[PDB]
């Protein structure tokens, strides 16, 4: 238990970390002419659709879950 | 000069073009809803009468009609609840065996498998227990009948009627002027007089005519459907002649100042009636006759239209000292000009006294088989706290307002508020050092008792076993109120209460009030309740005195009470107004009563309420409060975790219910965490994204969807917080008292 | 009438006001013939009453509530604990003057490091001296 | 041109009775500052400070601690009394600034001979990208 | 440990703290030490058995050797 | 009660990444801020205007991001926890018929398990299980102080040190000791920081205290 709580909790520590990289890569070391038309730029123009999705599935997910386990409880 | 009656008439026409129109007291409101943020703000500024009109005639007249409402919500209450006691209540069965039978009010349907809430309570009764402590009441009163209980409701329901068509006509037909509602005198000379006054004297009435005949042969012991109607009672002193001897003598005693001969109704006992568990109805006799006396004395202290009287100004102005200056001058024009400072004053008083009311009453039970019933207790005590913890709060909010909105400096020179605001550096400073000793003295002996249980040196932590902290004062008091009827109080027969000391009071086998000893662990929760205390009277005292301004916000007056922040200029000023104050000061009061009642519910359960097992007490939790409150994990564990298993095993029972809330609350605790930690930009640019995918498919609304303001976010998070808390502890206590006691 | 509460100096624009606390002439004199609010004596010897009267009261505490307390020997391990409390509290002081004077004659960095070294010598004899008082005390 | 009035020391001040909120010791090591106007009738206002004072007939003078809330109490005299005043910044060996009106003409007034300090000509987007300016001392909104 | 792994609760440490009580000493000796000790939930004595360890000579020149390491980094 | 389990965990690994790559990808600008970019990653905000500006800043991303992360992470932890915890003692039953409701996991769960570890010290006496005992409190104080710098922000505290700031340069035999620097208060940022970093540390010791002491004390 302790060794699978410990990796756990470090693999999440680090995904937020991985995230937050990323966030400060976009802030600070991001060149919209080098990287005009790659996938960077495509990923960037569309934005609105990936996060409008993810609210879509993580609403779904919530509701749905939550819905069950209150409706069993 | 000369107090009077000034109406206008018909000033306000009763149309229903307005209800069509949302938004139209205010001018901000009105042109449409642009953003939700109008939505949102056409309630938050609903009765903000202030800000819908500058006239204080407008204003007063608004407040004296809202007044008559809130009075009819009230009448509907009143009748609901005496309807249902009459039709869906088993208060006839629970009048002849009130020892076994459980109150109950409350049935529900069969729709999807609720028919389980319906309790076995008794009487050949299913449905819901109830808690109000109305069945006590209406007993208390005389009723034993279930007609009386719909005529109760009928005219309750009718009073409702009365009070709408009073508010209706008050605003709409024969309004008062202004020069009407600044007659403080005449208001005082009668609600001194005609309201408390003459009311405690025809409450006294009835006890005598109706409440003590009807209880005396309850008491006795008889089946209810026997005894006389109180009419009977009343008419007749024939009847009371036989159970109360000195009304063969009618008024003569009366008139002749002979009251002594009044003495069998007229008793000054004290103590707790041995049948009942409640206080001698000829004791709450004798008091009411008393203070009713006593107020209509009070009634004609102020001077109105005859030469007889003093003067509120007049009084006010004459008491001016060397440390003071001025004193109260100008304190006269502020209370009768500013709405807000006598909301402040009320509901501070008003709190208190409903704090004083469940004190009171958990001590001395004041009605019959009310004791005994541990639900009820624990229910009354609770509610009350919380209701004046809330008051308290809004006073707070209210003497900021006043503060903010209604000071003026110029009629406020060298007097007690310009002293106060002129030096409110010195006070905080030192209610700061307060707090942090008290903080530190308090909370920090529960965690030496925790670190040196934890290292195994229970010799060195503070409690009856080592180090000891005894309420010497609080002792000392207790045993000078023992010592009192025949002492210090000659005429009085027995103790007021049996939590000074002497005897157990048991009733049906259950103790109805048993001597509360104070040790090192009533020490240190008292301590920490004068902590709490002092850090919300801290936050309040503080957002009341800053209102205005601040040496980091000089102009904050003029961005008004209710503003976000300003900038994160001069390091950040987030939450500086007086609203957020008030919005702090909620958190630290719900930390205050949470802990009141936690420290009563396990002192109760510990040391008074239990069974008589013909050799001794044996009460709930057996003792554990004495030696195992002195330290955190005693709370966590021996409170809890320990009493808890009522609530988290409720399922399949009728407690189910409590089971559901406990659980629910939890929830809604924890959603107010969304509401506190986040910001509005996030939720902005969220909203705008989802917005977006709306513009995708031409749904999109007409009306912007906004996020939250800061305000109304920290609103919704405290409101969610004190919900979620609130039913916790709520559900938690009934499934524990109904499950046990 | 009698007017107590007023502004310090007559400045009603100072953030102070004389109070029958602040001025009166009791309180006055008894705090400016305090060792600390006497500017012409010599930094050392105040530093030696101030570490005197320190040292001898900080005993107190740990041997009447230490860990020992209740063996016999609580004398000697609270006169030890009392004077490493006086010499971590030294350290400081010399932290506070080595810091803020860098750049009353005891507001002064030579000043200072004699009020130092008085406030040594004289804090150890109050643990001493405390200690002593333990062992030669009738009533004690 | 405009010639800055000088600050004269000897100034009736405002009928005050003490605060807590006063000057400090950041007043005697760092610097103060004064503001100075002229009231047409003796009349009581609110004291940035907390709590009431009097102003006096005439020329009257008023020490704060920070200059914002010097600017507060002049708006403060502005909209409610109608009066005009003049803040000078002190500093503790006795050099004066003369500070808020500084052209005699308020802040909100052109005053055509003012320097147009801090203005790009750019909009809110025509300012540099961080990556161009990397490890530059600087923000990208001054160059 | 090695002669009996599944009996036997792994020590990590030592405890030395002058604050414990007598009854405290006595409640964290465990494992057969001498003195107050911590029980192991990192589970390296189960790596270290598996790899080849098998005697405390051997953890101690595993020991020294990552010690001259990290000063040779 | 896999099933319910395992749409949680994907309830959270998705709201979690909502919050992340929202963050992440309106970082050089939103329609609130058009010019985030020329502000860094971390900032307060943008004032009061336009309606408000809180946690508006990728950083407070970030900042939000990890409570999440520590909730899925707690969810994962506790399924596992307790799907072996029926493993290791023969009673799947306990789980597989107790999972399907959260009633099941607060009572025959937490509340379960816990009898072990708030047992470690009392007025009893103590045993080896009085450490987890102390920890479990202390992660429950760490914790509960992180919210104090999570709700409070800013401007209550700015005036209340300044206040004790004029107390303490007012007192006799205290105004010969004067500060080099200026007390003022945290930051907001680096409140929020503050607070989160206690938040963490609270929710990683008391799992960590629980865990240990409730498989250690049965097995
Ligand atoms: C290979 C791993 C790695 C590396 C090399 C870096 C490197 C860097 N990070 Mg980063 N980061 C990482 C992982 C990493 N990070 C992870 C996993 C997270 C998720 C938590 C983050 C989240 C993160 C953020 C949000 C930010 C950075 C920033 C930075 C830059 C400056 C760091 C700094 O400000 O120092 C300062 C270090 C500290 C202030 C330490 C704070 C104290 C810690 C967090 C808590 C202490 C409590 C303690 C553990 C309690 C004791 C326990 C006991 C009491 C029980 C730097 C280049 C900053 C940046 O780039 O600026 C734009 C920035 O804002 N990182
Ligand atoms: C128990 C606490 C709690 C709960 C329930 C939620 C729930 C949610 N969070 Mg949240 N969060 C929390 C704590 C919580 N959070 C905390 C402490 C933080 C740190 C500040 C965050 C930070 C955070 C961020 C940054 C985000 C969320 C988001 C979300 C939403 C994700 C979508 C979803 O799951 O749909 C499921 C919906 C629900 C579970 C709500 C239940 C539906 C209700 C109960 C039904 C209504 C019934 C009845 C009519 C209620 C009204 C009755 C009353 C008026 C009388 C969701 C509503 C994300 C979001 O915005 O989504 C797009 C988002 O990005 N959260
Ligand atoms: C404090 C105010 C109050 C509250 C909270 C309740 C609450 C309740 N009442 Mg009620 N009641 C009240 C006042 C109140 N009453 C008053 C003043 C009267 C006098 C007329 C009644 C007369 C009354 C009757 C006769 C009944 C209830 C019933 C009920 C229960 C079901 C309500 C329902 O589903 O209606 C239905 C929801 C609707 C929208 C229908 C409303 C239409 C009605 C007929 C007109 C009002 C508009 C419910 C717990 C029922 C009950 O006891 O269930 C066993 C029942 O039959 N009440
Ligand atoms: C049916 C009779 C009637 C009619 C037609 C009107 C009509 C009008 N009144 Mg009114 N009034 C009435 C009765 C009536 N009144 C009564 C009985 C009172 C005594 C309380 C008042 C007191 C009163 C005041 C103080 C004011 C008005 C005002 C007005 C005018 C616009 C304000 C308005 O009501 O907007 C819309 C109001 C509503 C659509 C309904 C109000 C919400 C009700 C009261 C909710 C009741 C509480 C309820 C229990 C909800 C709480 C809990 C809930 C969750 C269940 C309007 C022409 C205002 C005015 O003069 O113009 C500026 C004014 O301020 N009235
Ligand atoms: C004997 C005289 C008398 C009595 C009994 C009352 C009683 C009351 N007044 Mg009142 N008042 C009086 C004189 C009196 N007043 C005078 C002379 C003035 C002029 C200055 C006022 C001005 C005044 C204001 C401005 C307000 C009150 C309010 C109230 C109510 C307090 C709220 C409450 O819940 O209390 C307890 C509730 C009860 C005891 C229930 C009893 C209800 C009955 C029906 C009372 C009706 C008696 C009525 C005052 C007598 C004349 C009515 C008749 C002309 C039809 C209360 C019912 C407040 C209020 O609630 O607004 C309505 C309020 O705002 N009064
Ligand atoms: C407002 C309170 C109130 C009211 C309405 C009554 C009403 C009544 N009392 Mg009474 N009484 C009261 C208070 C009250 N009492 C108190 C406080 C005491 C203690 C001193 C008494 C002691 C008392 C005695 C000893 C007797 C009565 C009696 C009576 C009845 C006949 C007197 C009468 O008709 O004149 C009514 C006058 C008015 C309604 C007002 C006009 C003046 C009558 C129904 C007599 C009776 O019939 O016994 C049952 C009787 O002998 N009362
Ligand atoms: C006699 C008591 C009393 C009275 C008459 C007032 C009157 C007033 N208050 Mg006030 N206040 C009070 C007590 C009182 N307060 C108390 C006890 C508190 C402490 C909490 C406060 C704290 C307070 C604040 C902080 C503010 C006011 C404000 C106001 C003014 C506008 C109120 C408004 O229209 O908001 C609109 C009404 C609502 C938004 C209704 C919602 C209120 C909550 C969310 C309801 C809670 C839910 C409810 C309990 C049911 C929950 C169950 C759920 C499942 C449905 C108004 C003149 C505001 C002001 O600006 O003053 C000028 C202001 O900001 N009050
Ligand atoms: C468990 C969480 C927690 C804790 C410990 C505190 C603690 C404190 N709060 Mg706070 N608060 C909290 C939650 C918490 N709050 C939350 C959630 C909110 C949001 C509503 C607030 C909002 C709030 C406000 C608005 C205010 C406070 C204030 C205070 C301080 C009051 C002074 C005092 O209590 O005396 C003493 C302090 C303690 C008892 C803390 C425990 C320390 C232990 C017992 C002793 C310390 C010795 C230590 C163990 C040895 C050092 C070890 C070494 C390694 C360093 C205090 C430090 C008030 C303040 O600033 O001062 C008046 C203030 O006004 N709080
Ligand atoms: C936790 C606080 C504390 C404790 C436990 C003690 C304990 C003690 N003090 Mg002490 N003291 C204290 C605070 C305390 N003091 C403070 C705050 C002051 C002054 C501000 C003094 C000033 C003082 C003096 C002057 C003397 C003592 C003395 C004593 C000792 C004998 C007391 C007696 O029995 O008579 C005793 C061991 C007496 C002694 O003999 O010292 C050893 C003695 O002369 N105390
Ligand atoms: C079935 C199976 C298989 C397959 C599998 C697969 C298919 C896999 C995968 C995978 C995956 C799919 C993975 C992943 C993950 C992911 C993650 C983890 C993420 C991420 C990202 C991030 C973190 C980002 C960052 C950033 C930002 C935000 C900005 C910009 C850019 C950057 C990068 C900087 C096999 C046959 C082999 C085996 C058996 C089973
Ligand atoms: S974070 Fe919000 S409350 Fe704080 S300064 Fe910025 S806008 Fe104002």
């Amino acid at each position: 238990a302790a060794l699978y709580t410990h990796h756990q909790y470090i693999a999440g520590f680090i995904m937020c970390g991985a995230f937050a990289h990323g966030a400060i890569f976009f802030v600070r070391d991001y060149d919209p002419a080098q990287n005009r038309g790659n996938v960077l730029a495509r990923i960037l123009d569309h934005k609105e659709a990936l996060i409008s999705h993810l609210s879509w599935a993580s609403l779904f997910l919530g509701f749905h879950t939550l819905g069950l386990y209150v409706h069993n409880d | 000069k000369k107090v009077k009656i000034v109406v206008d008439r018909n000033p306000v026409a009763t149309n229903f073009e307005k209800w069509a129109k949302p938004g139209h007291f205010s001018r901000t409101l009105s042109k449409g809803p642009t953003t939700t943020t109008w939505i949102w703000n056409l309630h938050a500024d609903a009765h903000d009468f202030d800000t819908q009109t500058s006239d204080l005639e407008e204003i007063s007249r608004k407040v004296f009609s809202a007044h008559f409402g809130q009075l009819g919500i009230i009448f509907i209450w009143l009748s609901g609840m005496y309807f249902h006691g009459a039709r869906f209540s088993n208060y006839e069965a629970w009048l002849t065996d009130p020892t076994h039978i459980k109150p109950s009010a409350q049935v529900v349907w069969p729709i999807v498998g609720q028919e389980i809430l319906n309790a076995d309570v008794g009487g050949g009764f299913q449905g819901l227990q109830i808690t109000s402590g109305f069945f006590q009441l209406w007993r208390a009163a005389g009723i034993t009948s279930e007609l009386q209980l719909y005529t109760t409701a009928i005219g309750a329901l009718v009073m409702a009627a009365a009070m709408f068509f009073a508010g209706w006509f008050h605003y709409h037909k024969a309004a008062p002027k202004l020069e009407w509602f600044q007659n403080v005198e005449s208001m005082l000379n009668h609600h001194l007089g005609g309201l408390l006054g003459l009311g405690s004297l025809a409450w006294a009435g009835h006890q005598i005519h109706v409440s003590l005949p009807i209880n005396k042969l309850l008491d006795a012991g008889v089946d209810p459907k026997e005894i006389p109607l109180p009419h009977e009672f009343t008419l007749n002193p024939e009847l009371m002649a036989q159970l109360y001897p000195s009304f063969s003598k009618g008024l003569a005693p009366f008139f002749t100042l002979d009251w002594a001969q009044y003495s069998d109704f007229l008793t000054f006992q004290g103590g707790l009636n041995p049948v009942t568990g409640g206080l001698w109805l000829t004791d709450t006799v004798h008091h009411h006759l008393a203070i009713a006396v006593l107020f209509l004395i009070a009634g004609h202290q102020y001077r109105t239209n005859w030469g007889i009287g003093s003067s509120l100004k007049e009084i006010l102005e004459a008491h001016k000292g060397p440390f003071t200056g001025e004193g109260h001058k100008g304190l006269y024009e502020i209370l009768t000009t500013s709405w807000h400072a006598q909301l402040a004053i009320n509901l501070a008083l008003f709190g208190s006294l409903s704090i004083i009311v469940a004190h009171h009453m958990y001590a001395m039970p004041p009605y019959p088989y009310l004791a005994t019933d541990y639900g009820t207790q624990l229910s009354l005590f609770t509610h009350h706290m919380w209701i004046g913890g809330f008051c308290i709060v809004g006073a707070g909010a209210h003497a900021a307002i006043f503060m903010v909105r209604d000071y003026d400096p110029t009629n406020n020179y060298n007097n007690l508020l310009d002293r106060v605001l002129r030096h409110r550096d010195a006070i905080i400073s030192h209610l700061n050092w307060v707090c942090i000793f008290l903080g530190f003295h308090s909370f920090g002996l529960y965690i030496h008792n925790d670190t040196m249980s934890a290292l195994g040196r229970p010799q060195d932590m503070f409690s009856d076993t080592a180090i000891q902290l005894q309420p010497v004062f609080a002792q000392w008091v207790q045993n000078t109120h023992f010592l009192a009827p025949g002492f210090t109080a000659p005429n009085a027969l027995a103790s007021t209460s049996p939590s000074w000391g002497g005897d157990v009071v048991a009733v049906g086998g259950k103790v109805a009030m048993m001597p509360i000893s104070l040790g090192t662990a009533d020490f240190l929760v008292h301590h920490i309740h004068a902590f709490t205390i002092h850090v919300t009277v801290l936050i309040l005292l503080k957002g009341v005195l800053y209102a205005r301004s601040s040496r980091l916000i000089p102009d904050k007056a003029n961005l008004g009470f209710r503003f976000p922040c300003d900038g994160p200029g001069r390091g950040g000023t987030c939450q500086v107004s007086a609203w957020d104050h008030v919005f702090l000061g909620l958190f630290w009061m719900y930390n205050s009563i949470s802990i009141v009642i936690f420290h009563f519910s396990w002192k109760m359960q510990s040391d008074v309420w239990g069974t008589v097992s013909a050799n001794g007490v044996s009460h709930i939790t057996g003792g554990n409060f004495a030696q195992s409150a002195n330290t955190i994990n005693g709370w966590l564990r021996d409170f809890l975790w320990a009493q808890s298993s009522q609530v988290i095993q409720s399922y399949g029972s009728a407690l189910s219910a409590y089971g559901l809330i406990f659980l629910g609350a939890h929830f809604v605790w924890a959603f107010s965490l969304m509401f506190l930690f986040s910001g509005r930009g996030y939720w902005q640019e969220l909203i705008e994204s989802i917005v977006w995918a709306h513009n995708k498919l031409k749904v999109a609304p007409a009306i912007q969807p906004r996020a939250l303001s800061i305000t109304q976010g920290r609103a919704v998070g405290v409101a969610h917080y004190l919900l979620g808390g609130i039913a916790t502890t709520w559900s938690f206590f009934l499934a524990r008292i109904l499950a046990v006691g | 009438k009698v007017q107590v509460v007023q502004p310090v100096n007559g400045d009603p624009f100072i953030g102070m006001l004389e109070t029958p606390v602040t001025s009166s002439p009791a309180i006055a004199w008894y705090l400016s013939n305090l060792p600390a609010y006497r500017t012409g004596v010599s930094p050392l010897l105040r530093g030696v009453e101030i570490g005197l009267a320190h040292g001898y009261l900080l005993v107190g505490p740990f041997i009447k509530l230490g860990p020992l307390r209740d063996v016999e020997n609580v004398a000697e391990i609270v006169g030890c604990i009392n004077g490493a409390a006086t010499v971590l509290i030294l350290t400081l002081c010399l932290a506070y003057g080595a810091v803020t004077f860098q750049g009353d004659p005891l507001q002064s960095a030579d000043g200072w490091n004699k009020f130092t070294a008085g406030f040594a010598v004289g804090g150890l004899s109050g643990a001493a001296w405390g200690y002593l008082c333990t062992q030669i005390l009738p009533y004690y | 041109a405009f010639t800055p009035p000088t600050l004269q020391s000897d100034t009736p001040s405002p009928i005050f009775g003490g605060s807590t909120g006063g000057l400090l010791s950041q007043a005697q090591v760092e610097e103060f500052h004064v503001i100075t106007w002229e009231s047409k009738k003796e009349q009581i206002f609110e004291m940035p400070t907390g709590g009431a004072a009097i102003m006096r007939q005439g020329p009257n003078l008023l020490k704060l601690a920070r200059k914002e809330q010097c600017l507060a109490l002049l708006t403060q005299l502005r909209t409610k009394f109608k009066i005009d005043g003049y803040i000078y910044r002190v500093f503790p060996n006795g050099e004066v600034q003369y500070l808020h009106p500084k052209d005699g003409v308020y802040p909100e007034k052109v005053n055509a001979g003012r320097s147009g300090d801090n203005t790009n000509m750019r909009r809110i987007g025509q300012n540099k990208e961080p990556v161009q300016i990397k490890f530059s001392g600087k923000i990208p909104a001054e160059f | 440990w090695v002669q009996d792994p599944l009996h036997i609760r792994p020590i990590a440490h030592a405890i030395w703290d002058p604050h414990f009580g007598q009854p405290a000493v006595e409640a964290f000796t465990r494992g057969g030490a001498s003195g107050p000790v911590n029980i192991s939930t990192s589970g390296v004595y189960q790596w270290w058995y598996t790899i080849g360890l098998r005697t405390n000579q051997e953890l101690y020149t595993g020991s020294i050797f990552l010690l001259v390491l990290a000063a040779l980094f | 009660g896999d099933f319910l389990v395992h749409h949680a965990i994907a309830l959270g690994l998705h709201t979690t990444t909502l919050i992340l790559v929202k963050g992440a990808l309106d970082a050089r600008g939103s329609k609130l801020m058009p010019d985030k970019k020329d502000f860094g990653y971390s900032f307060p905000c943008d004032g009061p205007g336009r309606g408000g500006t809180c946690d508006i800043s990728a950083w407070d991303a970030f900042y939000l991001a990890v409570f999440w992360m520590l909730n899925t992470i707690g969810w994962v932890t506790f399924y596992w926890h307790w799907k072996h915890l029926g493993i290791w003692q023969g009673n799947v039953n306990q789980f597989n018929e107790s999972s399907t409701y959260l009633m099941g996991w607060l009572r025959d769960y937490l509340w379960l398990n816990s009898s072990q570890l708030i047992n470690g010290y009392n007025p009893f006496g103590m045993n080896s299980l009085s450490v987890w005992a102390w920890m479990f409190l202390f992660g429950h104080l760490i914790y509960a102080t992180g919210f104090m710098f999570l709700i409070s922000w800013r401007g209550y505290w700015q005036e209340l040190i300044e206040t004790l700031a004029w107390a303490h340069e007012r007192t006799p035999l205290a105004n010969l000791v004067r500060w080099r620097d200026k007390p003022v208060a945290l930051s907001i940022v680096q409140a929020r920081l503050v607070g989160l970093t206690h938040f963490s540390v609270g929710y990683v010791l008391t799992y960590a205290a629980f865990l240990i002491a409730s498989t250690s004390g049965k097995f």
